[PDB]
Formats: C-alpha cells, structure tokens, sequence
C-alpha cells in the first residue's frame, strides 16, 4: 500500500516545536503543558482536593469525566514560490516562526476571548472559555486594593504560587493610582509590590485574572501528520500540519477581578 | 458494456483527505422496443 | 587575459563586514537583513497578507514588482601615507572602522532624511524615503497618549513585535511630561512604560515612527569588488569598495506620529 | 535573452486534465534608441 508513516525520529522535532516558551507575552510562561501520550488525567488531582478539603472548600466537577478527549487542530500555509525553497536555511527558520506563532495564538483565543461561547470560535471548541467556566467575581473601586482581596481568598496552601494577568490598558492605570498615593519608585516593580511570581502583561486579555495557573490549566499536545505538496500552476507549495489537543481547568483556584 | 477504467490516487492537503477516485465509460441499450413494455393502472 | 577575480575565500570576510549590528544607535538593531544571493522576494510575504486579510485590511502594492532590483553602492578612501601601511594591525582595524560606518550611514540617509525625494540623495535612490512611501499619520497633543493610539491601531497579530524610534529632542520631552503627571521612577525605563521591545533613540531621525520593523524593512547586500592602487606623487593609496544593495517596505504595519 | 527555464507536469484528478506547464524568465531591450526610426505619412 502507498501511504508511509512519518518517521518517528523526525517526530520529536515537532514535539518540541508545538510546545515552546521562548516567546515574550503568553500564558505559556506560567501554565503546565506536556507532550506525553500515556498521561490520561491531571496528574496532581489527588494531592489537590484533600488539601482543599482541609478548608471548607472542595471540588465541584466543573469538568465532566476528567479523562481527556481528543480535539483536533489544523494548520495551513502557502509558501510564496520555489525560490524560497531553492535555498535551505531561510526556509527552515521561516516555518518554525509560523507554527509556534499559530499554535500558541490559537489556544489563547479559546481561553481569554470575549467571543464567549459562540461566534468565531467553533462550537466544537466552545466550552473552554474561562468566562464560560464559572469563576466567581471580586469587585472594588481601587484596583490596587481590589486584588489584595482576591489573592487572599485563595487557599493559603497554594497562595505561595500565584500569578496575575493584566491588560496594558490596565497596566497604565495602577501606576497612576500609585503615584497619587506615592510609591512611584516601587511602581515599575510589580513583583515586589504584590508578592507574586511571574506577573504577566499582554493585550488580548480583557479582564484581570488571579490564581495558581501552574496547577489549573494543564494541557497536552500531540502531533499526527506533516504533509507536503507541489502546486504547479502557481509556484507555490502547500505545507500544513494537523495535530490533536485538549486542556482542562480547575476554577476554584482561580479568581477573576472586575473594577469600577 | 464496460470499455475501460482508470484508477489513481492523490491528497487534498487543506482537508487532509485522500480521494481514491475511479472513472470509466459504459453504455447500455435495448436492442428492440417491442421487447420491453410497461404496465399501469 | 589580465583581470583576476576576487578569491571567494576572501569574500566572506566582506559579507560579514557589510552587515553588522555592533554599533549602538541604528535601525540595524531591529530591521531584517541578509547576504544570500538566491533570495528574490521578501520571504515571509505569504504568511503576512492572509493574517492581515483576517482583518479588513489587506495590502496595496505600494512596492511594484516585489522581485528585487539591483541598485549600486560605492565607497572611496585615501590612506594618508605608506607609513600607515608599513605596519599591519592598525591598518586592518582602520579600514573596518570606516566601511561599516559608511555603509550603515548611507542606507540610513535614504530612509529617514527630510531630503524627501530630491536634492542630495540621488534621483536614482529617490523613492525609498519613508515620507515618500505613503504612511498614514497619527496626531495628538500629548505625546505619551499619542502613541498608545498608534501602537493600538496596529493589527493585534503583530502587535507583540513592535518598536518605536525617536529623536533625542523628543526624548527630553516625555520625561518632562511624565514628571508633571508622576511616574518619574518609571521614566527612564521606556520599555516597561510602553510594552515594546528594542526601543531606539538617535538624532538623524526627525519624526517618531512605530511598527514592526522586523518584517517590514527587509534588505540585502552583496559585494562585488575590492580594489587597491598605489599613487606615487603623493604617498597615498586609493582603497575602495563597490557593492550592490536593495530594500523594501511594507507601510501598512508602520505608522508615523506627529505631535503638536 | 532568457535566464533559465522551469518545466513540470501535473494532473488534476477531479476533472481528469493533465497539465504541462513551463515558466522561465527574460527581458529584451534595445542598446541605443537613436539607431531606430518610424516612418509615417
């Protein structure tokens, strides 16, 4: 029969390709990921719930049937012309610039977007919005005072590992609110101001999040196939990759913030 | 009458599919019309 | 026949010579360059336009016939006297100090100068002024508030990679406007103040630019010949290099700023 | 003049067509334009 499997020795090139932390501004800095086929459920779940049970809180099964499910991912590109392919190096670095950017961006849309369980995001990929997941809100006028209240309702067991996410439109704010109350020098060193690790700032996020993203947002990717084809009318190729992904949430450790 | 057949393979990268197509040519016909009649209510 | 080709093994000395990032204050820190003969068009163009097409924007062919054209470059010097050439080391380091400085400076004149498509710059090298390229303006009284408006009209796909250019006469400004509104400590750390990478400051630039210069200002250089000659009346030599260059722009990713 | 050529075949399966296609590159220019003239009445 004609079909040939992708050589396994070529696969691990793509395993480290799908998962990468090199980029500046993503939740990939803080969340957990992997590439292992064998794992079937969040590995640490048992150590979590009992420690939560030490407190009055314990888990509601917000995710049904913890065992993962296989959701599909797809990529497509068109190189401009064989002249790019006539050479070697600029080709190879061009592709890796693309995929990482596309893969990383795509999971990010599913989580943070205001698309909120409809519209552009496929209805197949439609539960996983955090707004749609059922986190409880915190509110306050002062954003500085606001998130102290929210870091501190967290269970004190996992308070040591927590990280805040923020929009640049929010970033410009607090440094203003600080200056009026002083601590201008302290401002610009957010990690010191609020004891936290890995503070993050981006622009796709619309509202402020807090919580231990190390244990909550476990995920895994696995490649399947990499295809290649010539197209003769144009000078172009048709490169593409398709893979499988899936992801989970533990909303109790997380808290959203909403200032007025 | 089946006169000839041709079979070939390719890929559709955008959707991932393989096609596995087959094309051929044939004719059928009634030698005479007084052979094959129709009933009706 | 008499003429002898420059040895190829000597050429790559000059390939890394033409292109160099070691200097402090140039757009060479941020823009893309190369030295490969084979490449004929901006390598990434395909991945760009489709992502732009996700938004309502898409490309107008502001550069005609994307395939490059060969424009000429020329250098000339006169060493003071053979006494400099009687020795070895101080000679060799003197030349490289010159060329890099001349090559780097020359492309810089074509892009930023107020010469604006006439005068000192040859009419052969007369389209490539950015003012002459057709970028849209942004305006605001406050320069701090001004460029938030301009970083943010950028497509959010490539917002993550953006870099601002500025004159020192503009540099002295905003730190004044900040101090009156506070954030003096934050001032002096521009990269934190505006989330950006590779902020730049020089003096030849006259007006403020914003945009992803990594993908927009692709260029390439290629050497041809290096000549040498004795001149006997004086004690001097006549060293010189001439090469070929060419460059491209994608103005949609860029935005100029103009404050009042 | 002509720089260099490119030749490749192709088959469109869904339609049945075979495609033979060529591409190369060129230019033609006149050295001096004073050497040539146009007659007219």
């Amino acid at each position: 029969f004609n079909i040939q499997e992708l050589p396994t020795a070529r696969k691990e090139v793509f395993k480290e390709l799908l998962v990468n932390r090199e980029l500046p501004q993503t939740l990939r800095d803080v969340i957990t990921i992997t590439d292992d086929e064998h794992v079937e459920s969040i590995p640490a779940l048992s150590y979590i719930k009992d420690k939560l049970a030490t407190n009055g809180i314990e888990l509601s099964l917000n995710g049904s049937s913890k065992y993962f499910d296989r959701r599909e991912g797809h990529i497509y590109t068109e190189v401009a012309d064989s002249v790019v392919h006539g050479s070697d190096r600029t080709l190879d670095d061009l592709l890796k610039e693309i995929f990482i950017n596309e893969c990383v961006s795509y999971e990010t849309t599913l989580l943070l977007d205001k698309n909120n369980a409809s519209g552009l995001i496929d209805k197949d990929n439609q539960d996983l919005s955090l707004y749609n997941q059922g986190i409880k809100e915190v509110s306050n006028t002062s954003m500085y005072d606001g998130i102290k209240q929210a870091m501190k309702d967290i269970p004190q067991t996992f308070r040591r590992k927590v990280s805040v996410v923020m929009n640049t439109e929010h970033h410009d704010k607090l440094i203003k609110e600080l200056a009026q109350m002083g601590l201008g020098t302290l401002a610009g060193d957010l990690t010191k101001l609020f004891n936290v690790s890995h503070v993050v700032v981006t622009d796709d996020a619309q509202d402020i999040f807090v919580g231990d993203f190390g244990h909550a947002i476990y995920a895994k990717y696995e490649p399947i196939m990499y295809n290649k084809k010539k197209q003769a009318l144009k000078g172009v190729y048709q490169f593409a990759l398709n893979y499988v992904f899936d992801i989970k949430i533990v909303p109790e450790l997380l808290r959203i913030v909403k200032v007025k | 009458n089946y006169d000839g057949t041709t079979y070939d393979t390719d890929k559709d990268v955008k959707k991932g599919e393989y096609l596995f197509v087959l094309t051929a040519w044939y004719d059928q016909q009634r030698t005479l019309d007084s052979a094959f009649r129709i009933a009706k209510a």
